[PDB]
Formats: C-alpha cells, sequence, structure tokens
C-alpha cells in the first residue's frame, strides 16, 4: 500500500549524489512493493527492515535534503503498518486461557470461569497450572506470618506508640522475608543437585516441615485436592506440556515462582507462553463475559452514579436477581431507588436463558501479527488477551519481558549472590542500577528498583514494568513504530485503540476486578499493620485512641494572634486568590490545633467556621489590615474577599479507622454532602467563585490512586456537583477538586517540618511528612468522559520533596532504616514524576497563546489528512498531478460528491465522483478563509490589492488566521504534494478570487489557462504587513494602505494605476517631474497663443 | 533608518512608561526636533488613528501602528539572523515567532541550528508578549543567547515541541547552570534564570511546550549550559532547584483585574499593559515594573501627572488636590504659569 520506488526520486531530490543508504532505502521499498499478502510476519519484517534503513539514513545524514521526504514516508509507513494486520480475519483458536500458578483455584474463580465455559461453549476452557507449583502460596503465607511475628516482637516496645511509622515495621519484616527467601533458595539449590530430581513441591514440603512446623500429609492433601479441583475445572498443566521451551523463559518464570513468590509475574509470563504456543484468549478469573448492548438499551441512567459504577450496577443486578455467582455481595446495587430496581427486574426476567443474558462473540477478527489487550484508566491492561498461535506481536511481548528481566538479572544477580543482609544487598542493587543508568531507561530502573519488595512492602510495583502492562505497552510501541526492545517509549491513546479488546466481550468493572484493583500502597499498608498489631498482643493501638474527646473550645483569638501567626514559617508563594473556609468539624484538640495552624498559614485569606458546637458557627477571620478577630455569622466573609476566584474548603475531622473509610468526622458521604449543600446555600449570598475545592484533612483520609469512585472523596464529589453547579454559578463540574490530607504539617523555627499527631504536640516524623505530602491528589470530575480523574500532582512540589530527601540523606544523623525508607520514598516520588510523563496524564496549558499554537497544529494535521485522501482520489481514476483540483465548486448531488479537476496545459474540467464528504468541508473552510482575506482587501488598483487595515483586534486576528491558513496551503511541500499539487490549487483559487471573479465563474478555459499560469508564477503575500519590506514611508488614510501604491505610481508612472487610484480610491498624485512641467508649460503657452486669436 | 530607529529605541527605553500612547510620538517628535522640518516651533502635531511608524533594524524592521484608542503598538515585525527568522504580528498577540529559515531550492542541505537572542528585542521588549520558538522537523540545535543584560523586559521564550526525526534536540543556553531553577505547569517545562546584573533583577523564563506530554518528548530535549552540557530534562528535574510557576497575573483576561489589592489592565492580547496608556478615552498609568495601576502624583520622564485616587484616570483640567489647586492640559501633564480655572486665572 506504500508508494512505489518511483515518485521518490522526484521527492528526495538533493544536490548530493544518490548515496548507498538511499539506494538501500529504494531497494527495500520496491522489494516491499513487490510482495504477497500471505505470511504477514514476513510482510511485517520487510517493513521492519525498510524502517530502520530509513532511520540509519536519517541518523547518518542529518543535514540531508532527502530526510524531509523520507520522514513523511516513515509517517506513511506508520499509517501502513496499521493496514497490515487488518487483512487477516481468521477466527481465533477456540480456547479460553485461565491461569492459576501456585496454590489452589478458589471457588469464586471457578464460578467466574463457569460463566465463560457455559456461555461460550464453542471455546474450550484452559485453566493453566503446574504439577509441582501448589505450595508456593503456603510458603509465602508462612514466611510473611513468621516475619510479621519476628518484626512485631523486635519492635514490641515501639509499636505500642500510637504515632509510630509502620514503614519501619515493614522494613524489619522485609529483612526477615529476604532472610527466609535466601534460606529457601539455598535449600532449593542444595536439594536440586540430587539424584533424579525432586519436585518443587517436595522442596517446599521439606522446608515447611523442617522450619515452619508443617505436616507432610496436610501438604499432600492440599496438593491432591488442588490437582483434582483444577483438572475437574478444565485444568491444563505446564510442566506436563510443551510450554517451557526456552531456558531463559524458564529462568525468569522460576524467578518469581519460587525465588520471590510473585505468582503475579508467573501468571504474566505463563499467559504469554500459552498464547504463543497455542492460540486463543486469555482471561483473568476476575473478568466476566460481556452483556448484550441492546439488552439494557433503555436509559435507566441516574446521571448521579459514575459510568463505571453503572456497569457495576448492571452486573450486580444481573447476578442478584438471577443468581449466577455465589455470594455476589450487592453492597452497591441494593441502595438505589426502588423504581430502578423494578425496571432491572423486568429487564432481567423478560429475557431468555443465560446464553442471551450475556454476550458471546465468535467474530474475533484478529491477525497473526496482533494481540488484543483490555483497557483500564486509559492504559493497557493484560487482563484479557486475544492471539493466534505464535503471534508475532505476542512474540514481541515475550521479547520485551525477556529484555526487562535480562536487565534486572544483570544488575541484581551480582547483588544477591553475595551473601548480605537485605539492606546491604538492596544498597548494592540500587548502586548497580543507578550506575548503569541511562536517559532512555531512567524510569525503568526507578520502577524496578524495589524489585525485591514487590508484594510485601507498600508502594513497590515492579511487575507492572517487567511483565505487566508496561511490557505490553512497550511491545505495542515496538509493533506500531517497527522498533525493537523499547523500554519507556509510550503509545498515544489514539493509536492504541486498534488493539483494544472488543468492548462488548468484556465486563471489566467486575466485583473481583474492583477488589483486586486495591493496590498495596501506604493507605492499605496502614490498615495491614493495624491488623497485624490487632492480631498481636491486643488493643486498638489506633491514633484516635488518644484522648479523642468532644469538647467545645471556642477560638482563643489571643492564642491565634500571638502564637500561631507570629510563629508561622510556611510560605505559600502561589496565587493566594482564594477564600479558605476552615470548617473544623470535631472539637478535640487534635483537630482544633490543626485548624489554628492551617489558619496561621494564611490568616488573611482564610476564615474559621469551627463546628465543634452546633448552633454557634461564626466566621472567625482577621480584621482588615489589623490585629483583631472579626466574627460574622455562619459561612460569612469579610466582604473584602468578594473578588476571590477559589473557595478552599478544608473540613477538619477524624475519619473512621477502616480502609477506604466511609465516615469522616462521624458524618458519612450523604450527611457531609448535606452539610456542604448548606455551606453552598449560605455562601451563595456572599461569594460566586470560579473554582471550588474541598481539602478534607484528617487521619485515615488518604488520596487513593485506584477505585476512585469507591473512595470517600470520590463519592463526596460525585454527590456535590448539582449543588455546586446550581448554587454557585460560573462553576463548571470540572473545576471542583477534592483532596484528602492525613497530617497537618508546619515549618518550625529551625525549618524542620512537623506533623500534629493524635498524641498532641508536633512530632517530626519526616518519612510520614514526605509520604503524606507525596500521596495526595485532587479527585475531579471529567465532564468530557463522565469519570473521576485525578489532577496532576505538584511536580515541582514532588521534586522539592525529593530534594529534601536527598539533602537529608546526605546528613549523617539519620538511622540506616530511615535512610533506606527515605531512599524508597524518593524512588516512589521520582517514579510518580516519571509516570505523569509516561502515562500522558498532563494536560496542555489551554490559553490564548497555546490555543493559537494548538489550532495551528490541528489545521496542519487536517491539511495533511486532506492531502492524503486527495492523493488517494488522484491515484484511482488516473488524474495523477497536472490536473489541479478546483475546491471552489464542489457539488453534493444526492450524497455522491462530484468534484472538478483542472488540467494545467488546457482548461480541461473533469467532474470526478467521490463518496467522502471531507472534500466539501475543507473546500468550505478554504472558501471562508479566502472570503475573509478578500474582505480584508476592499479594493485593488491595477492588481495591487490595497489592504484595508483594521485597528480592532477581532478583525486583525481573523485576517491573520486566514492569512496563516492560506499561506500554509500555498507554501505546502510534502511527499503527497508532488503527485497532488494542493498548494498550487489553493494558490490558483486565491489568485482567482482576488485578482478576478470567483473560481465558480471561470469556466472559460482559454483565460483559465492564463489564470493558472499567472497564479503559479507570482507569489501573493496575504500576511498582514503595512510595508512588504520596502524601505518607504507608509500612508494609511482612514483604513486604506496607500503608501506602496503611491510610491510605485510615482516611480513607474503606470497610467492604469493612476486611473484606478483616481476612480476607485479618489487619489490624485502630483508629478513633480521637470518633463511634465515643461510639457504643461508648453501646453499653456500654445493655448494662450491660439485662444487670443480672433479669426 | 537604522540610526534614527536606534535613537528612537533609546528614547523609548529611556522613557518612564510613556511609550505607547499617541502623545508619546509627539514627545518623540519634539525630541527629534521635527518642527525644524517646517521652520517654526509652535506646530501641534496630530497623531491620528492610522499613524504608522516603521523602524529599520540591522536585521529587519518593526512597524508600529496607532489604535482606535490612540495607542501605539507593534503592528508587524520581521528580522532574520541568517539562520532564524523572527516575525511578530498583532493578530497572534504580540508574540515573536522564531522559526528556522526555510531555504528555497530545497536541493541544498537544510540547516539544523536555530538561534535566538535578546539583541533584536531592544526597546520594543515592552510591546512583546512572548517568544514562541517553533523548530521544524529538521531542527536539532537551539541556541538561546541569554547573555544580554541591556534590556528592560525579557519575554517568556516558548519552545514549541518539534515533531522531528532527530533522536535528540539540543537547547544550548549561553549562561551558567546555578542561576536556573525549573518548574512545570500542565505539560510544559519551565527554566527560570534569575540574576542581579548591575543592580537589575533580571528574570528570564524559557518554557518548553508539551514536552512532558510523553516520554518521546521528555527524553528528546538535551539542555546545554555554559558550564555543564548534555543535560537531559530528568537531570534538570533531579539536580536543579524547583519553584512554583503558577501565578494569577499569567491568566487570560480582557479588562481590569483587581488582583490582591492592585489593579491591572489586560489589553486585546490578554496581556498586561505597561506604562501610560489610553483606556476608554481616559489616560492611566501602570508601573513599568509591576504593571499595576498607580494613583496620585507620578513623575513620568520629568513631567508630573496626577491620577485619580478612585478611578485611576489622569486629570486633564483644573483639579483640586488636598485643597490646593493644580492645572493639567488635555495630555495630563502638570502645567506651570497662569491658567484659567473656574474661579479665574490662577
Ligand atoms: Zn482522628
Amino acid at each position: 500500500s506504500l508508494i512505489s520506488k518511483e515518485e521518490l526520486i522526484k521527492l528526495a531530490y538533493s544536490i548530493r549524489p544518490r548515496e548507498n543508504e538511499y539506494k538501500t532505502i529504494l531497494t527495500n521499498l520496491d522489494e516491499y512493493n513487490k510482495l504477497t499478502t500471505n505470511n504477514n510476519e514476513n510482510k511485517y519484517l520487510q517493513l521492519k527492515k525498510l524502517n530502520e534503513s530509513i532511520d540509519v539514513f536519517m541518523n547518518k545524514y542529518k543535514n540531508s535534503s532527502r530526510n524531509r521526504a523520507l520522514s513523511n514516508l516513515k509517517k506513511d509507513i506508520l499509517k501502513e503498518v496499521i493496514l497490515i494486520k487488518n487483512s487477516n480475519t481468521s477466527p481465533v483458536e477456540k480456547n479460553l486461557h485461565f491461569v492459576w500458578i501456585g496454590g489452589e483455584v478458589s471457588d469464586i474463580a471457578l464460578e467466574y470461569i463457569k460463566q465463560w465455559a457455559d456461555i461460550n461453549a464453542e471455546y474450550n476452557i484452559k485453566l493453566w497450572y503446574d504439577s509441582e507449583a501448589f505450595l508456593v502460596n503456603t510458603l509465602k503465607k508462612a514466611i510473611v506470618e513468621s516475619s510479621t511475628t519476628e518484626a512485631l516482637q523486635l519492635l514490641e516496645e515501639e509499636i505500642q506508640n500510637p504515632q509510630f511509622d509502620n514503614m519501619k515495621f515493614y522494613k524489619k519484616r522485609m529483612e526477615f522475608i529476604y532472610d527466609r527467601q535466601k534460606r529457601f533458595i539455598n535449600y532449593y539449590k542444595s536439594q536440586i543437585n540430587k539424584p533424579t530430581v525432586p519436585t518443587i513441591d517436595d522442596i517446599i514440603k521439606s522446608h515447611l516441615v523442617s522450619e515452619y512446623n508443617r505436616d507432610e500429609t496436610l501438604l499432600e492433601s492440599y496438593r491432591t485436592n488442588s490437582l483434582r479441583k483444577i483438572n475437574s475445572n478444565h485444568g491444563i498443566d505446564i510442566r506436563a506440556n510443551s510450554l517451557f521451551t526456552e531456558q531463559e523463559l524458564l529462568n525468569i518464570y522460576s524467578q518469581e515462582l519460587l525465588n520471590r513468590g510473585n505468582l503475579a509475574a508467573a501468571s504474566d509470563i505463563v499467559r504469554l507462553l500459552a498464547l504463543k504456543n497455542f492460540g486463543g484468549v486469555y482471561l483473568d478469573v476476575d473478568m466476566l463475559p460481556g452483556i448484550h448492548s441492546d439488552l439494557f438499551k433503555t436509559i435507566p441512567r441516574p446521571s448521579s452514579i459514575g459510568l463505571d459504577r453503572w456497569e457495576m450496577i448492571k452486573l450486580e443486578a444481573i447476578m442478584k436477581y438471577k443468581k449466577y455467582i455465589n455470594n455476589y455481595t450487592s453492597e452497591n446495587f441494593d441502595k438505589l431507588d426502588q423504581q430502578l430496581k423494578d425496571n432491572f427486574k423486568l429487564i432481567i426476567e423478560s429475557k431468555s436463558e443465560k446464553s442471551e443474558i450475556f454476550s458471546k462473540l465468535e467474530n474475533l477478527n484478529v491477525s497473526d501479527l496482533e494481540i488484543k489487550i483490555a483497557f483500564a484508566l486509559g492504559s493497557v491492561i493484560n487482563q484479557a488477551l486475544i492471539s493466534k498461535q505464535g503471534s508475532y506481536l505476542t512474540n514481541l511481548v515475550i521479547e520485551q519481558v525477556k529484555n526487562r528481566y535480562q536487565f534486572l538479572n544483570q544488575h541484581l544477580n551480582p547483588a544477591i549472590e553475595s551473601d548480605n543482609n537485605f539492606t546491604d544487598t538492596t544498597k548494592i542493587f540500587h548502586d548497580s542500577l543507578f550506575n548503569s543508568a541511562t536517559a532512555e531507561n531512567s524510569m525503568f530502573l526507578t520502577k524496578i528498583a524495589p524489585y525485591l519488595q514487590v508484594g510485601f512492602m507498600p508502594e513497590a510495583r515492579s511487575t507492572i514494568s517487567l511483565s505487566g502492562p508496561g511490557a505490553y505497552a512497550s511491545a505495542y510501541y515496538d509493533f506500531i513504530n517497527l522498533q525493537e526492545n523499547t523500554i519507556e517509549k509510550t503509545l498515544k491513546a489514539s493509536d492504541l485503540i486498534e488493539f483494544k479488546f472488543p468492548e462488548n466481550n468484556l465486563s471489566q468493572l467486575t466485583e473481583q476486578e474492583i477488589n483486586s484493583l486495591w493496590s498495596f500502597d501506604q493507605a492499605s499498608a496502614k490498615y495491614q499493620f493495624e491488623k497485624y498489631v490487632r492480631d498481636y498482643t491486643g488493643g486498638s493501638l489506633s491514633e484516635d485512641n488518644g484522648v479523642d474527646f468532644n469538647k467545645n473550645t471556642a477560638l482563643d483569638k489571643n492564642y491565634l494572634l500571638n502564637n500561631k501567626i507570629p510563629s508561622n514559617n510556611v510560605e505559600e508563594a502561589g496565587s493566594k486568590n482564594y477564600v479558605h473556609y476552615i470548617i473544623q468539624l470535631q472539637g478535640d484538640d487534635i483537630s482544633y490545633e490543626a485548624t489554628c495552624n492551617l489558619f496561621s498559614k494564611n490568616p488573611k485569606n482564610s476564615i474559621i467556621i469551627q463546628r465543634n458546637m452546633n448552633e454557634s458557627a461564626k466566621s472567625y477571620f482577621l480584621s482588615d489590615d489589623g490585629e483583631s478577630i472579626l466574627e460574622l455569622n455562619k459561612y460569612r466573609i469579610p466582604e473584602r474577599l468578594k473578588n476571590k476566584e477559589k473557595v478552599k474548603v478544608t473540613f477538619i475531622g477524624h475519619g473512621k479507622d477502616e480502609f477506604n473509610t466511609s465516615e469522616f468526622a462521624r458524618l458519612s458521604v450523604d450527611s457531609l454532602s448535606n452539610e456542604i449543600s448548606s455551606f453552598l446555600d449560605t455562601i451563595k449570598l456572599d461569594i460566586s467563585p470560579k473554582n471550588v475545592e474541598v481539602n478534607l484533612l484528617g487521619c485515615n483520609m488518604f488520596s487513593y490512586d485506584f477505585n476512585v469512585e469507591e473512595t470517600y472523596p470520590g463519592k463526596l464529589l460525585l454527590s456535590i456537583m448539582d449543588k455546586i453547579t446550581s448554587t454557585l454559578p460560573d462553576v463548571n463540574k470540572d473545576s471542583i477538586t477534592i483532596g484528602a490530607n492525613q497530617y497537618e504539617v508546619r515549618i518550625n523555627s529551625e525549618g524542620r517540618k512537623e506533623l500534629l499527631a493524635h498524641s498532641g504536640k508536633w512530632i517530626n516524623k519526616e518519612e510520614a511528612i514526605m509520604s503524606d505530602l507525596s500521596s495526595k491528589e485532587y479527585i475531579f470530575f471529567d465532564s468530557i468522559d463522565n469519570k473521576l480523574k485525578a489532577k496532576s500532582k505538584n511536580i515541582p512540589g514532588l521534586a522539592s520533596i525529593s530534594e529534601d530527601i536527598k539533602t537529608l540523606l546526605l546528613d549523617a544523623s539519620v538511622s540506616p532504616d530511615t535512610k533506606f525508607i527515605l531512599n524508597n520514598l524518593k524512588l516512589n516520588i521520582e517514579s510518580s514524576i516519571g509516570d505523569y510523563i509516561y502515562y500522558e496524564k498532563l494536560e496542555p496549558v489551554k490559553n490564548i497563546i497555546h490555543n493559537s499554537i494548538d489550532d495551528l497544529i490541528d489545521e496542519f494535521n487536517l491539511l495533511e489528512n486532506v492531502s492524503d485522501e486527495l492523493y488517494e482520489l488522484k491515484k484511482l481514476n488516473n488524474l495523477d498531478e497536472k490536473y489541479l483540483i478546483s475546491f471552489e465548486d464542489i457539488s453534493k448531488n444526492n450524497s455522491t460528491y462530484s468534484v472538478r479537476f483542472i488540467n494545467k496545459s488546457n482548461g480541461e474540467s473533469v467532474y470526478v465522483e467521490t463518496e467522502k464528504e471531507i472534500f466539501s468541508k475543507y473546500s468550505e473552510h478554504i472558501t471562508k478563509e479566502i472570503s475573509t482575506i478578500k474582505n480584508s482587501i476592499i479594493t485593488d488598483v491595477n492588481g495591487n490589492l490595497l489592504d484595508n487595515i483594521q485597528l480592532d483586534h477581532t478583525s486583525q486576528v481573523n485576517t491573520l488566521n486566514a492569512a496563516f491558513f492560506i499561506q500554509s496551503l500555498i507554501d505546502y511541500s510534502s511527499n503527497k504534494d508532488v503527485l497532488n499539487d494542493l498548494s498550487t490549487s489553493v494558490k490558483v483559487q486565491l489568485y482567482a478570487q482576488l485578482f478576478s471573479t470567483g473560481l465558480n465563474t471561470i469556466y472559460d478555459s482559454i483565460q483559465l489557462v492564463n489564470l493558472i499560469s499567472n497564479a503559479v508564477n507570482d507569489t501573493i503575500n496575504v500576511l498582514p504587513t503595512i510595508t512588504e519590506g520596502i524601505p518607504i514611508v507608509s500612508t494609511i488614510l482612514d483604513g486604506i494602505n496607500l503608501g506602496a501604491a503611491i510610491k510605485e505610481l510615482l516611480d513607474e508612472h503606470d497610467p492604469l494605476l493612476k486611473k484606478e487610484l483616481e476612480a476607485k480610491v479618489g487619489v490624485l498624485a502630483i508629478n513633480m517631474s521637470l518633463s511634465i512641467a515643461a510639457t504643461v508649460a508648453s501646453i499653456v503657452g500654445i493655448g494662450a497663443e491660439v485662444t487670443i486669436f480672433l479669426l | 533608518n537604522e540610526s534614527v530607529y536606534s535613537s528612537y529605541l533609546d528614547f523609548v527605553k529611556n522613557s518612564d512608561g510613556h511609550h505607547n500612547t499617541s502623545n508619546f510620538m509627539n514627545l518623540f517628535l519634539n525630541n527629534i526636533s521635527f518642527w525644524k522640518l517646517f521652520g517654526f516651533e509652535n506646530i501641534n502635531f496630530v497623531i491620528d488613528k492610522y499613524f504608522t511608524l516603521v523602524g529599520k533594524t540591522n536585521l529587519g524592521y518593526v512597524e508600529f501602528i496607532c489604535d482606535n484608542n490612540k495607542n501605539i503598538d507593534i503592528y508587524f515585525g520581521e528580522w532574520k539572523t541568517s539562520s532564524s527568522k523572527s516575525t511578530i504580528f498583532s493578530g497572534n498577540g504580540r508574540n515573536v515567532v522564531v522559526e528556522p529559515i526555510y531555504n528555497p531550492d530545497t536541493g541544498e542541505d537544510i540547516s539544523t541550528s536555530l538561534d535566538f537572542s535578546y539583541e533584536p528585542l531592544y526597546g520594543i521588549d515592552r510591546y512583546i508578549n512572548k517568544v514562541l520558538i517553533a523548530p521544524d522537523l529538521y531542527t536539532s540545535l537551539i541556541n538561546i543567547n541569554t547573555n544580554y543584560y541591556s534590556n528592560e523586559y525579557y519575554p517568556e521564550i516558548i519552545v514549541l515541541n518539534p515533531n522531528t526525526f532527530h533522536k535528540k534536540v539540543n537547547i544550548n543556553l549561553d549562561s551558567s547552570s546555578f542561576e536556573y531553577k525549573w518548574s512545570t505547569e500542565g505539560s510544559d517545562f519551565i527554566l527560570v534564570r534569575y540574576l542581579e546584573e548591575s543592580n537589575k533583577k533580571i528574570l528570564q523564563k524559557i518554557r518548553i511546550k508539551g514536552i512532558l506530554s510523553n516520554t518521546q518528548s521528555f527524553n528528546k530535549m538535551s539542555i546545554d549550559f555554559k558550564d555543564i552540557k548534555k543535560l537531559s530534562l530528568g537531570y534538570i528535574m533531579s539536580n536543579f532547584k524547583s519553584f512554583n510557576s503558577e501565578n494569577e497575573l499569567d491568566r487570560d483576561h480582557l479588562g481590569f483585574k483587581i488582583i490582591d489589592n492592585k489593579t491591572y489592565y489586560y489589553d486585546e492580547d490578554s496581556k498586561l499593559v505597561k506604562g501610560l496608556i489610553n483606556i476608554n478615552n481616559s489616560l492611566f498609568y501602570f508601573d513599568p515594573i509591576e504593571s499595576n495601576l498607580v494613583t496620585g502624583w507620578q513623575t513620568i520622564n520629568g513631567k508630573k501627572y496626577y491620577f485619580d485616587i478612585n478611578t485611576g484616570a489622569a486629570s486633564t483640567s483644573y483639579k483640586i488636590i488636598n485643597g490646593k489647586h493644580f492645572y493639567f492640559n488635555n495630555n495630563g501633564v502638570m502645567q506651570l504659569g497662569v491658567f484659567k480655572g473656574p474661579d479665574g486665572f490662577e
């Protein structure tokens, strides 16, 4: 489908002689042009050879004129690799792949697989497992439990402290995991060089019995029960099958199967091996068959429930009314209105059996060059894959996993072979990683740095970078761009849609998927440590356990004005255009002091409406340029904060001690929504801002990165949007952001940040400060997507935190445990900073300066597009070049457009037929811009086109936009332009509409040929300029630019120009020449001589 | 010409904000002694709606035009440095778009460098909005000559993201590295060089547009300082001090803003106006440093103006200040001598 070997020499013409790299490019291109569609893998490899031929030529010859054309050809290649893989439509191998590596299949997983088996009976079920990988889960649970006990007894005197960072406990627990895993791998290496070979289960049995107080018969019973369950549920073994062919793949699979216990990466590798050896579809157990689109075609949409939670409602109702999966907890569906439930009842009971309640597609049109992957949060997720036998792109995914594990092993095996403590080996591993650092793979090494910590310490996510979605995204970038072994280069979401799993075939928003989406982060780590210390010794050991009391202390204004404001050291250095309603909701001193300090951060632009006592709330703000506290009514403002554009509500309270807490300040999401509604009604009479922001602050109030709609801030925002957009005008839904801090941080006199712990005072838990400041993002509704996105974090702020970590690690008065905790925190911070660049999560500036730039880019893209389909139209129906298109006259004529082309040598008009309506739209836009330019030129004298200067800005910007558009069209050069000459077409149209009548009325071909010749000859400058570089004075008389016309009239003395200047404009120019003076004097003398005669 | 335009630029810079109203050109004509063209000194020169002044630079030219509000601003401008063409219009704001010069007859090799300097922005820097560098797909090296301290205003330099075939694009700044801090707003990188050169608080901003959108662009730019070179953007972000770049004065407005307690005016280009400008058939003064309205007595280039405490407009007739009596002409300049107020000739 690419251009032939010809038409390229006409494109890449250069003064340099044709180089041998250019000859290689031409040979590769022609050898690709002559090829057969069969064996798409080689059809792909020819393109993947031509591409690097072009890349080598460009890199070698940077200052080469050819590099223009070949860059457009590479882009064409980028749009041709998509065409390939769109030819094959063969049905996918009718196999459904499920993976359960290690442990036994849960009955929930089996019930989930039952839907796929029953509904898609055409496909056979493949539940992958291993013969000797059944006790890995037991070993992992045993080691983590023993290490938890060891760490708790090691820090027993410290864990009793309510304000104790659980990261130290996790550090000790990881030291113990690494010790136990080193013991296990030493045992495995010792017992693997034995006569014959023991099964991995045998080594695990021996280790568990000898060290972990286990019984062999229990392990054997578990093994046989798991084997029976898996086999009865369509179990397929891996060891007893040809799946582990390459030794490197076996090494990297056993790298997480037994060295680490990371069965997730084992699944990520065995799924790829299964999809390569055989074909079919892989699905994680959490996924469910899709529903029919038309089954719920009606619109019971509440518009107050998130679009994802709407799918959750659909599935929950489906499996609650007609029970398909056991114990499908309806905690989300069974709270909606009764009419909606009755409608769902009618819909579900009005259908046929299970075969039609859920969709089932056998029309999976994939190619052997392609794999499909599910989508989540606008990124790839390997929860659902489709690929034939030995798919080439799948092979690219295996190659990417192999390269990533090659780097990780190369930098880790030297660190782990030397027998050292966990801290020492991690230090060595990090040193090797960052000594081998490169600009290309800096984020990769940042992500894989806590490889030994994945699954056991919070915020450790390296599987995503080695075998998870990162590897698949890199493989997709390799496939689209024909590259190889790319690490961090990402693919735009527009080009990623072609590989998407069919949306009808997947119900991703599933209860088990949602349950598994909860990442092991600081938020979850807090409650995991709390559970550990609840199971050990006893007692709540909670932060709220410390004298949480319900006193009603009013504001000590003297305390605020004498200790809070004077001692303030936090500098905002931002915008400060906000009114900050510090609505403290709990009367305890823990919230009271946080309230006072947060007031002290910016006392003037902040007001306290403390709600410790119900019917006494009063705005305790600061007097205008004074040292006094002025007390208005509830939620009132000093009336000097009337022009403030932002309302920063900062509800202070204590959230419930539960993961994903449901109640904040003892008020749930609905009660707090009502409170915010009363807030908005009260402030509607005072302030009408533009950006509302809620800043919930308190213990157990994290900013969760996953399952945002299930979070307290997310549900709160989902509640207060109608009230925000109605009560407060000029506040669109996307301007509301809700955050959730956990600690109140101040800067003391020595510059050290301190947190108000629940034990009173201001403790200096530096790791807690920097983790809390790092882990906070603002949930905001996205009206363009009807989803709750997260605002970009303060990247300069995150880098400031990272630099603080750097300098504070440089200090020698810090514990080694704290040293490595802060190193890991810095790693996470820089990984998040890299993620905001890798995931395309940063929005453009979107202002007047950028809009003109962005609109120009969009115009250029549409220009290239239109040139592309006009090249397509000039390829078929012959008509290639030298038949300049006439955009002025395009006729729809009953949904089949008839466009006119004009030959160069003669005025030959052919009204070819096209079906695409894009030509009409582009012609309309071109005519509009040319009309704007023509209206900017009120008159032309002797074809000089006197500009009509407009001093208003609107006309100036309109004229400049039209001039940019037309000049970009006129000066166009491209790979397609040589066979198209779109630039010549637009230049001809502009010359016709300006110098003569419109191109619609120029059917007379004899003068049309002259018009074609003249338009191409001269260059028309349509850009707004008073003087076209001529060093002359400019005479602009009440709008008309006349200086150039007068100068050329007085220099050349064109009689025509004088005539049209006298007539059209009304300009008389005095010729001060001596010759004209002599002629006029002679004229007058002759007239005097002849007139006085009387004959 | 080059000499007269250089003198005009010196006069504009040496002015105290009186550089954009129509009366400014009358002051310039008095300074250049344009009355000597006719022969007598009592000539009142009329600066009308469509008055145009074209000044030739050693590189190119700049054309200023008068507006409907009797304000003079850059209508057009173009200057070429044999490697980079810089063009300013009025419809795209007052933005200097710097692009690599597209050599005709493309058979010859195409240059990869694209330089920029503050030299051509002398004097007219008070009319410029921003500098938009627009490298093409052939641009590999971008030289930013930041060592020019004889200016007053340093427009933000916006480097547009190039959809280029080059693996790396080099931004070479002719300055040190300890001066620069960095920041981000949206998906744009920001490098701010703040220094004290001859008691001048020079602050130069260089943002790169859309450079944080994807790793294809983040890892493409390489920063080259005078002391340390071949720095990637990640190196800058991990080694250089970071500041907060968002400010209220950088938003987009069309009229009067009351930011904090200071009033600013955003003209048609949604940019702050600076100096003594005509607004709504009234004369206002904005500080040539902070661009905010000032009320009271202002000595602009030696001439005293009074601006109302409430509305900020300039007094243009007999006025009573603190009980005392003052006289101002229609241009707002305080007058000395005997003049007729309502009470009589004072
Ligand atoms: Zn609390």
